[PDB]
């Protein structure tokens, strides 16, 4: 998106080239969104690693039933989020259980909210810095594209 | 009242206005009503809808 | 498979059963109130009218259609005496379904009623055709689906004093429905649409002692509705109001016996029933929103 925006201002055109890297940067993200669903079902790709210099999510009972699974744990762990109710979305240890695994449905509307708040980061920043904007870059998620996950 | 309200006897010389009462009534209040209850106007003033492709 | 249906029962003389239905037997269901294909196509080729020969498709199947006999106390005999399904809030829905209830102050015809859902199904199209405008939903041809509630102790109607009625229709392709709100939005629409029409009034005006119709409350999670099909459990102890179908055929039906056979197909009365499509659906426009709220301009003027 940065590479097609950046490329677009060779246009040498005013403020409506702002109006068109804006379009862009929503194109791109509703791209990014919709090729999402795709792996809605998959608990390794939206995990997140967390050190033990964080805080996290308290580990359920179940985990300690892994066995041999718990030797390999000096550093990082992987915790994915899922919704077993009506909005309650616990935290998963992913690599304390043995394979395959059986879980509800996985919170891809939380991991896309963290995702796009870095997107945003970025896209704001690149738009108030090539023309000079003072509006900050959001993406309607709420309202566009949240019904997928729900 | 202020609008029907004369200051001179003579009918020629009366200071008599239109009064604003029908109009602003049909304008503020009635048309709304009036565009209540034809099922275009309802549908295009009374929701909103949201698509995704 | 998922998904799957999930019902809700209710047992004799108290207490819910619940079931959770990979597949069924529907044909059970559904064998002892279907028409044959020579009977429908003898009628068909005899009358070349359609009031005419929808009122003798009712008579037909009114003067055939036994009753399950009182089945078993057991949960597993029970789901085919009364069965009601459980609207689903994380599934889409792919069925217009509205309850209609009549009450009346004196006992209506039965060639009244027919003339009325003629009616009713000419102003629910036209609200379809505005609510979805990437559609091609024709006023002519289009099918809509009619159910009536049998009475309790040209067919013969012996009403007390309410009439009940289910109406199932299709989404027009490629559109989706998503969420309980929109179909609370969809159902008062079509309901505003079918008041607004004048012959629909004419009909039914005069039996009629209000004119609130269609229940938006159902559209909700858990909220269970009542099949077609299947009878109603009478308070005491009796099963009684089985749902079976009204011919209502559209002035413009190329075959009659395929709109009689789709009266039995199971896909037609369930909210989240897969879409009935011809090869593959190129691209889905999903009518996620509709509004908030109703809050009419009358509320919203005083407050
Ligand atoms: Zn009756």
């Amino acid at each position: 998106t940065l590479r097609r925006v950046l490329g677009l201002t060779t246009a040498c055109v005013p403020e409506e080239d702002a109006l068109t890297a804006r379009g862009l940067m929503e194109d791109a993200c509703d791209r990014l969104i919709l090729d999402a669903f795709n792996k809605r079902l998959d608990a390794e790709y939206w995990s997140v690693r967390v050190s033990p210099f964080e805080a996290s999510d308290p580990l359920p009972p179940t985990a300690f039933r892994g066995g041999a699974l718990l030797d390999a744990e000096h550093y990082w762990r992987r915790v994915v989020r899922v919704c077993p109710g009506g909005g309650e979305s616990v935290g998963v240890p992913v690599d304390l259980y043995p394979r395959p695994l059986v879980l509800p449905p996985v919170d891809c509307a939380h991991h896309l909210r963290e995702i796009l708040r870095e997107i945003e980061l970025v896209f704001t920043g690149v738009l108030a810095g090539v023309w000079g904007e003072g509006g900050k870059f959001v993406y309607p998620f709420d309202d566009k594209m949240s019904f997928l996950f729900a | 009242l202020r609008a029907v309200t004369t200051h001179d006897p003579n009918p020629a010389a009366s200071t008599e206005q239109p009064s604003p009462l029908g109009r602003e009534a049909v304008e503020q209040f009635f048309c709304h009503v009036r565009a209540q209850l034809n099922i275009g106007e309802y549908v295009k003033h009374n929701v909103t809808p949201r698509e995704t492709v | 498979q998922t998904p799957l249906p999930v019902y809700r029962i209710s047992m004799v003389p108290t207490g819910q059963a619940f079931a959770a239905l990979a597949w069924d037997d529907w044909a059970r269901i559904t064998r002892d109130a279907r028409l044959a294909e020579a009977v429908v196509s003898a009628e068909a080729a005899a009358h070349p009218d359609h009031g005419a020969l929808g009122r003798r498709l009712t008579d037909r199947i009114r003067a055939q259609g036994p009753v399950m006999p009182p089945g078993g106390l057991d949960a597993g005999g029970q789901m085919y005496v009364n069965r009601n399904e459980i609207f689903n809030g994380a599934l889409a829905i792919t069925n217009i379904i509205l309850d209609l209830d009549i009450a009346l102050k004196e006992p209506v015809p039965f060639r009244r009623l027919h003339e009325a859902l003629g009616h009713f199904r000419r102003g629910a199209l036209a609200a379809v055709q505005l609510l979805f405008p990437a559609a091609r939903v024709d006023p002519d041809a289009y099918p809509c689906y009619f159910f009536k509630s049998a009475c309790r102790p040209s067919p013969v109607c012996s009403c007390t004093d309410k009439i009940g009625l289910r109406v199932c229709m299709p989404v027009p392709a490629p559109y989706v429905v998503h969420g309980s709100l929109t179909m609370r939005g969809v159902a008062r629409v079509i309901q505003q649409a079918v008041l607004l029409d004048r012959d629909f009034v004419e009909a039914i005006g005069s039996y009629v002692k209000n004119f609130l119709l269609i229940d938006t409350g159902v559209y909700a999670h858990g909220h269970s509705l009542r099949l077609p099909y299947f009878a109603k459990i009478a308070p005491d102890g009796p099963a009684c109001g089985r749902l079976l179908p009204v011919f209502v055929i559209p002035p413009a039906c190329k075959d009659v016996p395929a709109f009689v056979a789709a009266h039995a197909d199971p896909r037609r009365f369930h909210f989240h029933a897969p879409p009935t499509y011809l090869a593959s659906p190129r691209e889905i426009r999903v009518l996620h929103s509709l509004g908030g709220d109703y809050v009419s301009f009358f509320e919203r003027k005083a407050s």
